[PDB]
This record gives C-alpha cells, structure tokens and sequence, in this order.
RNA sequence: CCAUAGGUUAAUGAGGCGAACCGGGGGAACUGAAACAUCUAAGUACCCCGAGGAAAAGAAAUCAACCGAGAUUCCCCCAG
RNA sequence: UUUUGUAUAAUGGGUCAGCGACUUAUAUUCUGUAGCAAGGUUAACCGAAUAGGGGAGCCGAAGGGAAACCGAGUCUUAACU
RNA sequence: AGGACCGAACCGACUAAUGUUGAAAAAUUAGCGGAUGACUUGUGGCUGGGGGUGAAAGGCCAAUCAAACCGGGAGAUAGCUGGUUCUCCCCGAAAGCUAUUUAGGUAGCGCCUCGUGAAUUCAUCUCCGGGGGUAGAGCACUGUUUCGGCAAAACCCGAUGCAAACUGCGAAUACCGGAGAAUGUUAUCACGGGAGACACACGGCGGGUGCUAACGUCCGUC
RNA sequence: GUUUAUUAAAAACACAGCACUGUGCAAACACGAAAGUGGACGUAUACGGUGUGACGCCUGCCCGGUGCCGGAAGGUUAAUUGAUGGGGUUAGCGCAAGCGAAGCUCUUGAUCGAAGCCCCGGUAAACGGCGGCCUAAGGUAGCGA
RNA sequence: GAACUCGCUGUGAAGAUGCAGUGUACCCGCGGCAAGACGGAAAGACCCCGUGAACCUUUACUAUAGCUUGACACUGAACAUGUUCUAACGUUGACCCGUAAUCCGGGUUGCGGACAGUGUCUGGUGGGUAGUUUGACUGGGGCGGUCUCCUCCUAAAGAGUAACGGAGGAGCACGAAGGUUGGCUAAUCCGGAGGUUAGUGCAAUGGCAUAAGCCAGCUUGACUGCGAGCGUGACGGCGCGAGCAGGUGCGAAAGCAGGUCAUAGUGAUCCGGUGGUUCUGAAUGGAAGGGCCAUCGCUCAACGGAUAAAAGGUACUCCGGGGAUAACAGGCUGAUACCGCCCAAGAGUUCAUAUCGACGGCGGUGUUUGGCACCUCGAUGUCGGCUCAUCACAUCCUGGGGCUGAAGUAGGUCCCAAGGGUAUGGCUGUUCGCCAUUUAAAGUGGUACGCGAGCUGG
RNA sequence: CCGCGAUGGUAGUGUGGGGUCUCCCCAUGCGAGAGUAGG
C-alpha cells in the first residue's frame, strides 16, 4: 500500500533519491534537505512520480 | 557448468561492459622493441616492417618495460611518461 | 498445522576469555544486551560487541546489577 | 470470307541405362535444450529435375577507409 | 553381480573352442621428458626432397579499466588516511 | 406367398471332453445354429497406412494392428539394467551438508589419492584464561498440584510435589584461546593433477517419534 | 440377421418403423493442392447427417448454462489509410551558447474499417437439467429393493 | 554353476540336501505318486519409479487444414448520395466444326455479369488434424497437507543438527513511529502501597531505567564517496564495523546521528523502460544502438526462479527398471485380539470366593485387527470348494476326578486326559452365517489363512 | 565495590568394567543444588 517515490534534487543535476510514501494518509509533497553528490551540498529535495 | 539445475553460476552473475573496436587495433611497444627497427626511427610503419605490431595496427603506445640502450627517434606513437624518460636518457627524440 | 522453523542465526561468543584480536573484530553475536561493552569495545546496531581496538578479550562483571561486561585490555 | 485450327508425308533430333562428384525444385523426424513450444538436429536424410568431365562461379552498381586493392574458385590464417 | 547385508530359496552362466567392451580425430589444460630461451614455433604452400625454403600467423615478454584512456601502475572517488 | 417350418449338401461355431514339447501356431470327437437368403461360392477387379475397410469387436488390412510390412534417417535417445578380459607394490574413502521438475541423477563443499610449498603447523597430557544454562536441583518467575490456616472460595501465608517450549541455582564433559615438556615417518595448512561418493547397517550412550513395540523410524556422538 | 479370424455370440451391432436437421441441383455431403469423380444419368414422395429402434398406450415441466437459428440499432474490433505531435540530419542565423527552412529520415497513430464477440430474441425426439427459503424449472404419466 | 543331492530342531539376507547340534542311513535299478527342490516356462501384466512411449479426450497450451470476414488485384461504362448497361469473367443451356468423340478446344447464340470465383493480405472460428505439457516431498502411491522467510523447543551448558516432531508468526508499518537535546517512569490493588508483575507499531526469544518505554522542542545522518578488521555461507550471497574525505542536524559542549530494541516484511539472471553521463559511435561529422551510474517492471509463493505460453484418460495398452516400493505368504513386533492369573466392590435369603467378578493390577499365546518394509517384482499363483491330509491341546464326545447353592435324574464349575471318534441338507461363489433334520459329539487352532508341476474355476 | 554460608552426606557425571539392562552397580577422577552449623 506504501508507494515509491523519487525525491529529486533542486539544483537542477538530476540527481534522486527513492523512498516509499502512504499517499493515503500523507497526500503532501514530501521535501527534505539531503546530500546532492553531485553539487556536494545539502539542498531541498521534492517529491515526484518514480 | 552444469550445477544439476540450480541456476548456474555464469547465469545468476549479470553481464557486464562493451567490447571497444579500437582497443583491437591498438598495441603496446615495449623499449627493448626500440632498437628491433630498422633504421633509428620508431613509427607505425617501421615497427610493422620489423614484425612488432600487426598490419592492422592504427595505434601504439611505447611503456616502460625492458631497455633502451641507444638514441631512437619515436614519430607519431604515443610515449608514457617513463618511457619518454628512459628514451630521452638514451640520447632519443620524441616527435608527435 | 506444524513443521516451520527460522534458520539458525550461529549466534554466541566468538572470541573468549585471553584471546587476541584485532580491532574490529566481532568478540558476540547476540540478541539485546546479554553482554555490555565494556573498555575498548562497540556495539553494533544488532548488539553485536566488536573490538576497538587490539588486544586481550577480557569478560568481568560489574556494577549494582552484576552484568557481564567484554572489554579489550591492549596489548 | 480470307484465314487459322486440324490432317498427311518427309528430314533432323530426343527417349533408356549408369557408383560418386555437381547445379537446381521440394524437404523430415528422432535427437539436443537434462521436460518443451522459440531454437536445435539441418537445408541433413530422403524424393524429384537437369548436366558435365568436372559442375557451379566469374571480370565489380566489389571491398576499403581518405591510404589503397582490383573477376571467380580452392587451401592456411584471422577466430571459436 | 547387486547390495546395509547373500550358502542364500536374489541375478547370470549346460560345457568347450573361437570372437566379444574406455577407441579414433581435432581442440584445450596439467604432469613427465627433450630442444631452444626473452624469446619459442611455424601453417598452407614451394621443394624430387622426412632436408631446405616459407614467420602469414600463434603463444610469451604488462597490467588496470565497461570504455576512452593511462601504464609499473591503474581503477575507484571531488580526493584518498 | 415367406429375411416361413423340419432337415442333408453348403455356410457357421453354442456346450463338453480330448489335445496343450498337439495329428493341428486354433483342431478332433459327440452334440449345436442357419440352410430361397440382409444366403453361399468360383474367377477376375477396386480401395493403401493417420490411410483403407468395418450390420462397430479398435475388428480386419498375408500366422503382424490403439497406426501393416520392407528399406532408410540409424550407432535415435536410454540420468535405466547387464557386462567390462594379464601381474605385483604403496595409500585408501563415502553413503554427509548445501542446491536441484530434485529425491536410485547431478553440482560445489566434506572425506580418498598424487604432486609442490610452508610455520614448533597439528595431536595427546599438564597448567593457565574463558563463555556457558545441559545433567542434577529448585519453585522467586511462567504454568501446574495437594493439605491446612486466613478471608474478600479469590488474595495472602505455612506445608507437598510436577515441567521439552519454567529458572532467584548449577555440574561432569565438550568447545575456544594461551603456555610448557615428551612423543608422533608433517600427523597440520595452502595451492594444483586424478577421483570415488551423496541407498548405509547394527551395537553403545543422549534423545524425538512409535507402545522407553519392531532386525521400526528420525537426529546427535562413539 | 451381424460381431471380437485365435478365451466374449450377448442384453452388444444392424434392422423395418419414428423424429429432428441439412440439402433447389454445378444440391448438401464425401474423395481429391487441382482437373475431376461419387451423391445420381437421382431432383425434396429425393438425397446426406444425427438420434431412437417392430407393435400398442404414450412421450410431462425447464431456453438460466453450452450449441444451433434469427436479428442488427448500440458498444468493442483486423488488414488498410496516415491526420497530428515529437525526434535525427543541416542550408543558414549566431562572435559563442545555441537556434534552425527545405529535403530525406526515425517515431507517434487522428480518421476509415467487415464478420465475430458483447447485446436482443427463438430453439430440448439440440447437449443437458427436473429442490430444501431457493431455482431456468423443481420429476408429470408410468414403473420401482 | 558344480554335486559324494537324507530327517529333525535350531541358525542364518529373516521358510536350509549343503551351516550347528543331533537322529537315521549297506551299493544300484524298475513301476508308481506329486509334498519340497521358494520346481520348468515368460528380464511381473499388479504396484511404484523414469523430468520413458504410444494412442484417446477436452471450454489444457501452442499451432494448423477447412469454413468464414473485409481490403487490394483480375475489374469496366452512364447518374445515383439508385439502378441500368456490356466488353472482362462464369456457364455442369442450345446449336455448329475439328470428328467415327456426353473429353477438350474453337465458333455462333442465350443466360448470368463486374457479381460470382481465384491470388496476396487480414479478423473470426477451428480436437477436423498435429506437436506437447500436465511438479516434488510422502513410513508404497493416491487423497489431504507441505514447499520461501522469522521465533521458541526438540538440540545432549560453544556453533551446527532430522522427522508428514511439538508450538506460534511474516510477505509490513513509520517523514515520524527516524536523528539529537532536554524532560519523564509503569502494571495492579486499596493520596498511599507496590516496583516494571508494565511498555515495546505487529509472533516468540533474548534485551532495555544510562531506559531501547514515554513526552516536547529543533530537525533530515532514513547523508554521498570509502572502509582497518571481523562474522556467516559449497557458492551466488548475507551480516557487523571503528576510522578517513566531503557536506549536514541536534546540543552550551563533550559528543551523538550512514534509519527504527534486535532478530521476519523477500526474488538471481535475462529482456526491456525512465533519467543522468570527461565512455563507445562500422568511411568521416553526427545520430541510432551499446556501456557506465541511478532507478523501474515477477504470490517467477513449486519462493536457487525449466517456457513468453500447457489439462486429462488408458481395463486397448507398451518399454526401461525396482523386492531401493505396495497387494499374497514368510519374518520382526504384539498396541489390538484371544486365553490365563492377582486384588475383592458386590450379587448370590444368610454367605466376596457353589456360580458370577465392578474399580484397578500382572502375564501367556502368536491367534484377530494392525505396525514395520527384512526376503521374493530376470514371477514365491491369489478366495472358496474337491481330494488327501498331518500336528497342537486352550477337550466337542467318550475315560478319570475335586467342589457344588451335588437328594435322585440331570446340570454347573475346575483339574487330569490327545487313544479313538467328531452330520447330511436348503439358501449363497462363499469361508461364515441363518434355517431344516440328525448325532455320543457335530471341538478350537497350526500346517505358504496345509494341499491348482493333485482337480475345479463359482 | 555492587545486598551470605561451611563440614559431612546426597544427586549428577568423564574414562574403564559389570548386571536382573525402560534402570542401575563397581573402580577411578570431577562433584552440585537444597538444607544444616555458622556469619
Ligand atoms: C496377490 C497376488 C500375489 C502375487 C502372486 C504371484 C504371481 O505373480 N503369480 C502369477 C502366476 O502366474 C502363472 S499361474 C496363473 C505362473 O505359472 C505362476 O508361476 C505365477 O507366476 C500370477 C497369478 O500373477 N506373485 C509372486 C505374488
Ligand atoms: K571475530
Ligand atoms: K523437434
Ligand atoms: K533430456
Ligand atoms: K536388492
Ligand atoms: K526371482
Ligand atoms: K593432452
Ligand atoms: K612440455
Ligand atoms: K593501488
Ligand atoms: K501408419
Ligand atoms: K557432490
Ligand atoms: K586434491
Ligand atoms: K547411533
Ligand atoms: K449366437
Ligand atoms: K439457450
Ligand atoms: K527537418
Ligand atoms: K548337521
Ligand atoms: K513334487
Ligand atoms: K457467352
Ligand atoms: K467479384
Ligand atoms: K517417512
Ligand atoms: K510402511
Ligand atoms: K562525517
Ligand atoms: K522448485
Ligand atoms: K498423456
Ligand atoms: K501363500
Ligand atoms: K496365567
Ligand atoms: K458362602
Ligand atoms: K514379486
Ligand atoms: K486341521
Ligand atoms: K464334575
Ligand atoms: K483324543
Ligand atoms: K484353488
Ligand atoms: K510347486
Ligand atoms: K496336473
Ligand atoms: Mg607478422
Ligand atoms: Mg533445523
Ligand atoms: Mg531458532
Ligand atoms: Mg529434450
Ligand atoms: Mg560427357
Ligand atoms: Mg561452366
Ligand atoms: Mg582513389
Ligand atoms: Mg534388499
Ligand atoms: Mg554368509
Ligand atoms: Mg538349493
Ligand atoms: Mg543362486
Ligand atoms: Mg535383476
Ligand atoms: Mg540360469
Ligand atoms: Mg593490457
Ligand atoms: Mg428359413
Ligand atoms: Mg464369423
Ligand atoms: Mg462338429
Ligand atoms: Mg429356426
Ligand atoms: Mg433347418
Ligand atoms: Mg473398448
Ligand atoms: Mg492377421
Ligand atoms: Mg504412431
Ligand atoms: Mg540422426
Ligand atoms: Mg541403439
Ligand atoms: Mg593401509
Ligand atoms: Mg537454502
Ligand atoms: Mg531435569
Ligand atoms: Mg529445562
Ligand atoms: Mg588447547
Ligand atoms: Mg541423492
Ligand atoms: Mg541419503
Ligand atoms: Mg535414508
Ligand atoms: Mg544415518
Ligand atoms: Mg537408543
Ligand atoms: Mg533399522
Ligand atoms: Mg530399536
Ligand atoms: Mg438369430
Ligand atoms: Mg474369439
Ligand atoms: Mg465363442
Ligand atoms: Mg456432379
Ligand atoms: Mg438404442
Ligand atoms: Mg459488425
Ligand atoms: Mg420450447
Ligand atoms: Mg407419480
Ligand atoms: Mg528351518
Ligand atoms: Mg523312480
Ligand atoms: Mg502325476
Ligand atoms: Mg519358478
Ligand atoms: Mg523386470
Ligand atoms: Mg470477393
Ligand atoms: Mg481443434
Ligand atoms: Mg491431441
Ligand atoms: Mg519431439
Ligand atoms: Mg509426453
Ligand atoms: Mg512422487
Ligand atoms: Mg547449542
Ligand atoms: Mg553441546
Ligand atoms: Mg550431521
Ligand atoms: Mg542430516
Ligand atoms: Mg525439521
Ligand atoms: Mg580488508
Ligand atoms: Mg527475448
Ligand atoms: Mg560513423
Ligand atoms: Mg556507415
Ligand atoms: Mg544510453
Ligand atoms: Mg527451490
Ligand atoms: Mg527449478
Ligand atoms: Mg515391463
Ligand atoms: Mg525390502
Ligand atoms: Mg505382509
Ligand atoms: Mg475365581
Ligand atoms: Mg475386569
Ligand atoms: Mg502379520
Ligand atoms: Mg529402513
Ligand atoms: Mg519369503
Ligand atoms: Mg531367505
Ligand atoms: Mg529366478
Ligand atoms: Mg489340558
Ligand atoms: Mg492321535
Ligand atoms: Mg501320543
Ligand atoms: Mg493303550
Ligand atoms: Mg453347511
Ligand atoms: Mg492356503
Ligand atoms: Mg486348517
Ligand atoms: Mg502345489
Ligand atoms: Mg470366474
Ligand atoms: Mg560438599
Ligand atoms: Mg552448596
């Protein structure tokens, strides 16, 4: 029932993580701060279809 | 490689890599290879008269491996950084 | 209705009492906090205790509640 | 209707046989895949037609790689 | 012979004589042995030639990387303690 | 008149006995059915193999039929059964684990052998450092149990037992590590050439299962 | 009458009779890559297929399922056709980044599109079914250890 | 196979001419009989197995002849967005000729006519036909159950350890239920007692107060690259991990943080999809395609996953095998069965013991129903009858005897006793049983449930 | 640092041997738990 998702970076790279969500109970955009590797910064990272 | 029907080992391990047309046509020299040509200049041509590369050889690269003991001009191979150290030590010239 | 069972997870003490080991090495696998960590030694996120640095396995028990404690004396 | 079909005669040739090789028309399955259907066996076995001392192929609307080669056939490599 | 195990009431053989089952080709690896040795060896073919010629090739003397590529290093990674 | 009746020839084949290395690869003997018919018989002809023909039994198609016979593909394939031929010397298994359309097959590992290399490498004993939760025991815990007392018969207390899935206790042994001697044809480990084996059996000890039945069955260990 | 030549002769097969169904003749149907041939030198009072099995009295209810027959509005739907969009290439335009006509090309698939199926009916001497609230309908006549 | 080829009781791959012990036995024919040589015959037909076969079935799978649909072709002309026309094409209508010809062709004519029909393509239908699939484990097979993962016990105090052994769970959840800092402590009973007896997101076990339990604030370390060393696996793999680099959160800082108390929550490879990319780019520049990095698609659950794609029947059967494995009989066993005994509740007017023996207890036999799978699958014929038997005694009759609730007659019960004896019929294949009528009685068992190389064949 | 306990006997048990073998016994080695004196 949890779906996966990718979270993709903000600084335009392409770069993503995947996750799972509960779009049931949390039908908001997940966003997080994570590690860009490809920038080497931290930068905002926002929910999208995987 | 028959395992009596457990998936065999090169079936469960995934492909991997391409195979590079240029690399078949690529060959390495080695500095006792030098002093086999005919004549103190090192190209293409001259190593393929010496029996060093094949025929179809496009591209060489002269290593650091074995001896050069006399002066050698190498045109147009590519020279590693060692080699180009023990061919110049040796009195040689290296033109691109 | 029967006739399950898990795999055996070869659980237990891996290095006794005196032995030498290199930093890193697993001293117990166990379930919880059966031993504590003691001087020079981890626990992992399974409760695993590991070496920290070289030396002699040493076991003793401590504190108000008597609980066997694994610590590295270094060699 | 002209004619053409058809008829008769003459001349010339063919026909049938033969072990392999050769070109062409058709063309399996067992088997292998540890089952089996794609795939394999194999364009093999076999059937059929035709030829010759050989046959077939053959004188680039071919390759190559900016250098060049120069019809076809066969052998050794390239290379499991 | 087959079996955990056969005097076995499990199998096979009436007896004799003759015949009757790990081969052959090619590839590949390892061992022994011989030659030559950072080299070794030629295939087809030519040659009346077991000679001699023929080194086209093949294996080896360098590796790392999917690869470009670099090279006694290289790959990994922005970069390695 | 009649797929009419009785009954020979003729055509069949219901019963019994015989025969069963027969007189005979289907008969003989005594009886039995049809016997002008959808009858029977001579000669010749036609139908051909996934095909024929069949008042239908998978019947028959040359003593052959749920797919004829002959030749070919062909030495199909056979994880199955059988068999495998002279001599001596050295070593010497396994019948286990894991996986498997796997279970009487096979693969890697274990165990055998040959070669090469290498450490006081390995074993026994003694001493030293260790972790145990089994045997036994016990009843605080988790359950179970009996008696007395006490009392909302609960609870609590005293007394008594029981436990593979109970433990406020806890051996022997076994196992890991260290040190030391003696002994042992390196007995050890690694790498490489060649395997076989993966149906085990009984006996002792510890157990599950079964009836502390089985020359039973399933593990551990000798 | 027929049958398992060679262990079964029968209650099995066939049968006259009955019914359903196909078939308008270059018949259906069958043998045949085909030409043709059988059906038949027959023509629906005929021919094929299927089931039942003289005769007598009879042959009930169910069309929901599967088949067959009829329907043909609607949904769905093939080849075909190739609208539209997206990409590759490059004449150019750009100082460069890039952009980018025509042509060629890779892809996308609008529109068109029959039968079938879904769908609407019929049909049991079609295959079949024929109750303890439920069903398509609950076994009639006759018969019954 | 070779034989110098006896009985018995044991033994023993478990039913012995050949072994042990013992008994008996002069050497050799002939006629007879069939109890044994697990006699001869046929590599068991039953049964199981093999990733064997054949043929048969079907709403198994995949195909396919046939049938059927449309498009284009052969195929044309006038408007309608209707029909008509003739010239393609058809004619198994007529007539004429080749011609001595119910073939064929040509001609003339009628009819039909761009229809029909055929080719290519295409949807449907298609056991009519074809190729195949249709799992394994299993105290025989089938039916049922099971197949991967986690927890406990079995498990013999390191690890590991089997069974169709005993018990339960999983195929997730959570942007907080994660990270950190600070704060807090339960069940239950009556503010106090009590001390985790609660709690853990979910099984069970081991953990947890420094709490891992619980609350709030601030957050994204549920980071990216790596990784000394170690655990666990045949391997594929799986696990634990300080520390290093970069960048981050919390906290005052020390420090902590690479998800969650831990142990389940899973799927190799291939093929392909999406994004990225100092790689590759078949003349060259590009591109396509490929590589590399990230990621997606399996109840492939028969969970190391034969295919993208699969059910059955065979008594019409067939082959290779197995006593590795069932049906008969033997063997081991003796739960069950049958027989005997112990105790004595009681019944029996009284009285436990004439007779019966509740609740319970102990044996014997091999004797029923079974268990096991040791012998036999290169065959050990299997029910009943007939014929012919032979032994045991737990005795049916006849013989001897004790007790009696034995007056007699006749019984009951127990002991001794195996010499001899121990029905015919009706019904049914029956064994048995019921029935009729006998008898002194119509015994119970063993003998391959005695006896098919003796008969029968229900 | 982390709030009991002898002695003796008993249970168990390694090795070897034995029996009437579901369970024991003997030789030798190891030797609890509970409880008792006591602290
Ligand atoms: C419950 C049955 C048990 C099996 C019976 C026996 C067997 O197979 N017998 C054969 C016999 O066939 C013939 S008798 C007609 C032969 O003559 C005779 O020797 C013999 O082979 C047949 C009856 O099946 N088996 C060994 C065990
Ligand atoms: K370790
Ligand atoms: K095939
Ligand atoms: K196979
Ligand atoms: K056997
Ligand atoms: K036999
Ligand atoms: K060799
Ligand atoms: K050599
Ligand atoms: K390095
Ligand atoms: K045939
Ligand atoms: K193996
Ligand atoms: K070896
Ligand atoms: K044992
Ligand atoms: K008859
Ligand atoms: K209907
Ligand atoms: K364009
Ligand atoms: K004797
Ligand atoms: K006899
Ligand atoms: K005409
Ligand atoms: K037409
Ligand atoms: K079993
Ligand atoms: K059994
Ligand atoms: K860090
Ligand atoms: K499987
Ligand atoms: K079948
Ligand atoms: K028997
Ligand atoms: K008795
Ligand atoms: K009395
Ligand atoms: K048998
Ligand atoms: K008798
Ligand atoms: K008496
Ligand atoms: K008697
Ligand atoms: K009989
Ligand atoms: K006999
Ligand atoms: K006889
Ligand atoms: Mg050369
Ligand atoms: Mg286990
Ligand atoms: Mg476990
Ligand atoms: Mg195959
Ligand atoms: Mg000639
Ligand atoms: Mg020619
Ligand atoms: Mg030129
Ligand atoms: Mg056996
Ligand atoms: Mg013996
Ligand atoms: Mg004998
Ligand atoms: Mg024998
Ligand atoms: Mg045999
Ligand atoms: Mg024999
Ligand atoms: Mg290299
Ligand atoms: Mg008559
Ligand atoms: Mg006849
Ligand atoms: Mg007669
Ligand atoms: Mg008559
Ligand atoms: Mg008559
Ligand atoms: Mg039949
Ligand atoms: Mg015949
Ligand atoms: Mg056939
Ligand atoms: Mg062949
Ligand atoms: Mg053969
Ligand atoms: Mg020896
Ligand atoms: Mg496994
Ligand atoms: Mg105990
Ligand atoms: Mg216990
Ligand atoms: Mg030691
Ligand atoms: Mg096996
Ligand atoms: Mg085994
Ligand atoms: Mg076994
Ligand atoms: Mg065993
Ligand atoms: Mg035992
Ligand atoms: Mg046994
Ligand atoms: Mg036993
Ligand atoms: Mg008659
Ligand atoms: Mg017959
Ligand atoms: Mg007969
Ligand atoms: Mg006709
Ligand atoms: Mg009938
Ligand atoms: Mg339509
Ligand atoms: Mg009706
Ligand atoms: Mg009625
Ligand atoms: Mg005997
Ligand atoms: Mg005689
Ligand atoms: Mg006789
Ligand atoms: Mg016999
Ligand atoms: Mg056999
Ligand atoms: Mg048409
Ligand atoms: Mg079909
Ligand atoms: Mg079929
Ligand atoms: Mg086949
Ligand atoms: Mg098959
Ligand atoms: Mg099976
Ligand atoms: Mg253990
Ligand atoms: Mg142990
Ligand atoms: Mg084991
Ligand atoms: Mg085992
Ligand atoms: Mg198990
Ligand atoms: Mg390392
Ligand atoms: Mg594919
Ligand atoms: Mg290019
Ligand atoms: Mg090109
Ligand atoms: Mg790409
Ligand atoms: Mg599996
Ligand atoms: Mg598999
Ligand atoms: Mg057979
Ligand atoms: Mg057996
Ligand atoms: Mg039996
Ligand atoms: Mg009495
Ligand atoms: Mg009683
Ligand atoms: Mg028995
Ligand atoms: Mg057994
Ligand atoms: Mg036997
Ligand atoms: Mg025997
Ligand atoms: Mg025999
Ligand atoms: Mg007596
Ligand atoms: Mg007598
Ligand atoms: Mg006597
Ligand atoms: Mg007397
Ligand atoms: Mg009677
Ligand atoms: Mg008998
Ligand atoms: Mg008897
Ligand atoms: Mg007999
Ligand atoms: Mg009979
Ligand atoms: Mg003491
Ligand atoms: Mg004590």
């Amino acid at each position: 029932i949890r779906e996966k998702i990718k979270l993709v970076s903000s600084a335009g790279t392409g770069h993503f993580y995947t996750t799972t969500k509960n779009k049931r109970t949390k039908p908001e955009k997940l966003e997080l701060k994570k590690f860009d590797p490809v920038v080497r910064q931290h930068v905002i990272y926002k929910e999208a279809k995987i | 490689g028959f395992e009596g029907g457990q998936m065999p080992l090169y079936r469960r391990l995934p492909k991997f890599g391409f195979t590079s047309r240029k690399a078949a046509i690529t060959a390495e020299i080695r500095l006792s290879d030098l002093a086999k040509v005919e004549g103190g200049v090192v190209d293409l041509n001259t190593l393929k008269a010496a029996n060093i590369i094949g025929i179809q050889i496009e591209f060489a690269k002269v290593i650091l491996a074995g001896e050069v003991t006399t002066p050698v001009t190498v045109r147009g191979l590519r020279v590693t950084k060692g080699a180009r150290a023990a061919i110049e030590a040796a009195g040689g010239k290296i033109e691109e | 209705r029967n006739g399950r069972d898990s795999e055996a997870k070869r659980l237990g003490v891996k290095r006794f009492g005196g032995e030498s080991v290199l930093a890193g090495s697993i001293i117990v696998r166990q379930r919880g906090t059966k031993f504590h960590a003691g001087a020079n030694v981890g626990c992992g996120r399974d409760h695993t205790l590991f070496a920290k640095a070289d030396g002699k396995v040493k076991f003793e028990v401590k504190g108000p509640k008597n609980r066997k404690f694994i610590s590295i004396e270094a060699e």
